[PDB]
RNA sequence: GCUCAACGGAUAAAAGGUACUCCGGGGAUAACAGGCUGAUACCGCCCAAGAGUUCAUAUCGACGGCGGUGUUUGGCACCUCGAUGUCGGCUCAUCACAUCCUGGGGCUGAAGUAGGUCCCAAGGGUAUGGCUGUUCGCCAUUUAAAGUGGUACGCGAGCUGGGUUUAGAACGUCGUGAGACAGUUCGGUCCCUAUCUGCCGUGGGCGCUGGAGAACUGAGGGGGGCUGCUCCUAGUACGAGAGGACCGGAGUGGACGCAUCACUGGUGUUCGGGUUGUCAUGCCAAUGGCACUGCCCGGUAGCUAAAUGCGGAAGAGAUAAGUGCUGAAAGCAUCUAAGCACGAAACUUGCCCCGAGAUGAGUUCUCCCUGACCCUUUAAGGGUCCUGAAGGAACGUUGAAGACGACGACGUUGAUAGGCCGGGUGUGUAAGCGCAGCGAUGCGUUGAGCUAACCGGUACUAAUGAACCGUGAGGCUUAA
RNA sequence: AAUUCCUUGUCGGGUAAGUUCCGACCUGCACGAAUGGCGUAAUGAUGGCCAGGCUGUCUCCACCCGAGACUCAGUGAAAUU
RNA sequence: CACAGGUGGUCAGGUAGAGAAUACCAAGGCGCUUGAGAGAACUCGGGUGAAGGAACUAGGCAAAAUGGUGCCGUAACUUCGGGAGAAGGCACGCUGAUAUGUAGGUGAGGUCCCUCGCGGAUGGAGCUGAAAUCAGUCGAAGAUACCAGCUGGCUGCAACU
RNA sequence: GCUCGCCGGAAGACCAAGGGUUCCUGUCCAACGUUAAUCGGGGCAGGGUGAGUCGACCCCUAAGGCGAGGCCGAAAGGCGU
RNA sequence: AGGACCGAACCGACUAAUGUUGAAAAAUUAGCGGAUGACUUGUGGCUGGGGGUGAAAGGCCAAUCAAACCGGGAGAUAGCU
């Protein structure tokens, strides 16, 4: 019974869920635009936006927290060097989901997730 | 577990009366490109609400 | 929260050390005896040359539980063990003289006044 | 020349076991359950010898008599052998009333408490364990009570498989033996994805007569209806005492039911921390992966019980057995014939929920549409152009709503979801740095760092201009 | 008694309560001496009984994590009739 | 059947470990030929659980529990071997001193000798290396994970493998 | 291609047995692959297996088989030097 | 030393759950017995159906066993359906 609960199981155990969202957040920070499934993007919001919010104040402790949650020094560097200064004047809403049809293989609803000002 | 009597064409059709597909009610027209698209979905060329937010 | 088959310590000098509840008295299908409730017990361990002896069947009153009592303000008093005080079957007065360990005010009824009087606390 | 005697005479000549089993048949024919019957069984009544301290009928009732049920044991062989799974247990029940408790009452060998028996009454309630495969039974301890029966001795396409009823083995007994035993013992495969009826939930369609949005009435249906103990009246009535009430009133419990999360807790693999082994991020330091969430310690929201609120009613109407008042037939007497008054947890209401497909489709309030032409089998007819209202639906962000439908909130005229800010809660003093110590480690910065679902805010992101369905005053008759 | 019908034989032990178990008895229906009798340390995925510990076996179920169940796209059976 | 099964022999790295167990890794190789959602009943495989603790049941079925090393201690009975790991109790991580690595193992140089070298005593450098006592110290817990006996009593049968 | 996860006394490497072209390249996706398929152990075509030293053959024999003459047996045939 | 003990490989199969139109015409998971011996295993050989083999269960003899399978007598016979 799901009364007032948050988070989608996505038909995975918690370890696989954490690993998948770590990889997907790395991909989104790297490329600034990724095509995924709609619910996966809905959860990638909750995974990626706190990380960019953490990337505002540049400190060693925040770098180590980001590396703990990402396990990619290139992603941590890009966050704290580019996306912190980029979004420093924005109160949340760092991302954008655009629905883009359905997957041919399994008819899954598809969405692009983008950073709100990528300019590419 | 299993039938005793063969059901009929009639009962088959009555059971299938709820299998009809609902066609798309109305497609939305892009304000800039004028393309037809599902509402709240981007166009085939990559437009949405008059803005070209797609790499290709 | 005392059922059938549950072991209780004895908080009196009647002689019994451990007793087992074999019927929760009251109504039909009654499940649990809390503090201040009368139970039917069998003695499983007893000091030699005591008032009572092993195998005896008689009545007892629950005076301490691990489940505890709730007070009207919402507080709970829990104990590290379940203990009872032996009673005569046909008179319901305690067999022993001394009471060991604390009790609660749930025994503040006209029948358990003799337990409350000789209890060391509360 | 035949006890060929099984006497229309199989051969001159012939016994058994099969549970290691087989094949053709039969419901022509047994075991289960069903059917007919009702000897038997159980219950009920008629007579009254007698028992009952005197006393047939308070309570019993011999010798004998008559019914009822279908309920035990049986009788029959009607269905089933091209299969209707057997005993007990668990889960879930449902009716009857020949009532176990609780209610009402007559009599009593009813002084009181407590009982007995009979009549009315089926609303609700109606044990836990030891032994045994058990149903029963004995025992222990309870309860207001632990009712009696029907339902395929209810319930295996719901569970089990202890017992019976396979194949292994052994004891006693029987038999020359193979084997056998209504003797005992140990072991010993229980399939089925639900088409139809039914039932519990939930939708789509059309209808309800112009469309749409709400709010209702309530025909009808379902739920619920249990009870203990203590105190007062009152140590009163009654009683030689021993004991000890009716009626009425108050409190406090057990079981059951609904709701809920304020509290006490459980859970909380989405929060924090400790720690083992190993790999890794170049290395220290710090983190991550993996080992049941590695193993543990706590713990948010939600869900939840053991937690805590509430409930069973009172009242009314018509009555059952019963009690009467007046009162003739029948000058009296009589509860009854006329008439009148009481009378129970049973009935109808009152309590809660569903409820207009209630096709007998109901009522009320509000909103909306007020254009031209052609056509002909003239009609509640067809067609073109203009128009497309109220509203709905669809789509999107979604919910303490939900399997999917459905239902509720919201879509820039915006707090609907995520984010963000502040708080709160949880964990328990992060990392970096400094100082002390040889070192593990400790102290300070520091109740620090981090913190899911929570609370209060905030348009940062996502909820789009549109299109889509839905029309254009709504039949006839009679009457006012 | 792996053997005893009556039988849950009797008495005792253990339990609140013991048709099972242990010990004794002997009216052995229907033990008995290499189809061996009676004991026996050790051994046993062997039968029966009792106790400590342990527990969701149970009172009485609650919450959680995954795989199905449910919806969507693809392919696409069966018994039976 | 592109099927959770069966199929002889050889090879055998690191860390921890008694180990070819077990955990995590290397070389090397794979994610198992339908997926996407949702997060009802119920079923299957697991985690945890207040109070009680076998009241369940035909039966403790199944689960829970025990579980390592060292030292101490160890019953009836017995065929003198056993029973026995009976039962039961204590200790256990990390750091430092003893002792910049101790006891022990290997053993270069160099001395020396030699029927002579791939040589035998001396020597101890370097390398490896238990175990224990004491002192301190962190945690709720030091066998921390995986792995890893439940114990006892009475009795039938069959000696035992 | 980068991350993630699993095995690692195996889910890694190599043989015998068994199989027979499944091996490698180019091309195609009807059918086969429990879905799609550009992919494939699928269809089509072409290519690929080099030994004095590895194995077989070879020389020797074991269990066993066959077996000139022989013994035996209705025939078939059995045994055996 | 041991038909000794604990325990992997290997050989087995006591309990439970699952599964029973199975992943599987006997298996999977968790536990479980033996594990230097009366052990296990590869290659080849021998024993043939009223026969073999059997630490013996009527067990096994190619998913078949109180008398295998194939072909024949054979259209056995069937007072039965």
């Amino acid at each position: 019974m799901r009364h007032r609960k948050s988070g989608r199981q996505l038909n995975r155990n918690s370890s696989h869920r954490q690993a998948m969202f770590r990889n997907m957040a790395g991909s989104l920070v790297r490329h600034e635009i990724i095509k995924t499934t709609l619910p996966k993007a809905k959860e990638l919001r909750r995974v990626v936006e706190p990380l960019i919010t953490l990337a505002k104040t540049d400190s060693v402790a925040n770098r180590r927290l980001a590396f703990a949650r990402t396990r990619d020094n290139e992603i941590v560097a890009k966050l704290f060097n580019e996306l912190g200064p980029r979004f420093a004047s924005r109160a949340g809403g760092y991302t954008r989901i655009l629905k883009c049809g359905f997957r041919a293989g399994d008819n899954a609803p598809m969405a692009y997730i983008e950073l709100v000002d990528r300019s590419e | 577990a299993v039938q005793q009597n063969k059901p009929t064409r009639s009962k088959r059709g009555m059971r299938r009366s709820h299998d009809a597909l609902t066609a798309v009610t109305s497609l939305s027209v892009d304000k800039t490109s004028g393309e037809k698209h599902l509402r709240h979905h981007i166009t085939a060329d990559g437009y949405y609400r008059g803005r070209k937010v797609i790499a290709k | 929260m005392i059922q059938e088959q549950t072991m209780l310590n004895v908080a009196d000098n009647s002689g019994a050390r451990r007793v087992m509840c074999i019927k929760v008295l009251g109504g039909s299908h009654r499940r649990y005896a809390g503090v201040g409730d009368i139970i039917k017990i069998t003695i499983k361990e007893a000091i030699p040359r005591g008032k009572v002896k092993k195998g005896d069947v008689l009545k007892a009153v629950v005076v301490r539980t691990k489940k505890g009592v709730r007070r009207p303000d919402g507080s709970v008093i829990r104990f590290d063990g379940n203990a009872c005080v032996l009673l005569n079957n046909n008179s319901e007065q305690p067999i022993g003289t001394r009471i060991f360990g604390p009790v609660t005010r749930e025994l503040r009824s006209e029948k358990f006044m003799k337990i409350i009087s000789l209890a060391p606390e509360v």
